[PDB]
């Protein structure tokens, strides 16, 4: 079963791990739960 | 899960992904929202 957890924290810190404690609650659960060996992240590139 | 107990209105809040609620030792006092409180019993 694949579980994805979503949380939002507001921090003014420029580029460091957020301070404090974070608790995450699942936005949705995927019944299929297929195994994944490797994962990549999409990045939106903004061009004038 | 069968079991006998008085249903009661619940002031507690349950998340959309939660349809069950248990206290210590997994005693069932809450359910999807309704609270489970067993009816009165004691000694004589």
């Amino acid at each position: 079963y694949f579980k994805i957890y979503s949380k939002h924290t507001p921090i003014n810190l420029v580029r460091d791990l957020p301070q404090g404690f974070s608790a995450l609650e699942p936005l949705v659960d995927l019944p299929i739960g297929i195994n994944i060996t490797r994962f990549q992240t999409l990045l939106a590139l903004h061009r004038s | 899960l069968t079991g006998t107990g008085v249903l009661t209105e619940s002031n507690k809040k349950f998340l959309p992904f939660q349809q069950f609620g248990r206290d210590i030792a997994d005693t069932t006092d809450a359910v999807r929202i309704l609270d489970i409180t067993p009816c009165s019993f004691g000694g004589v």
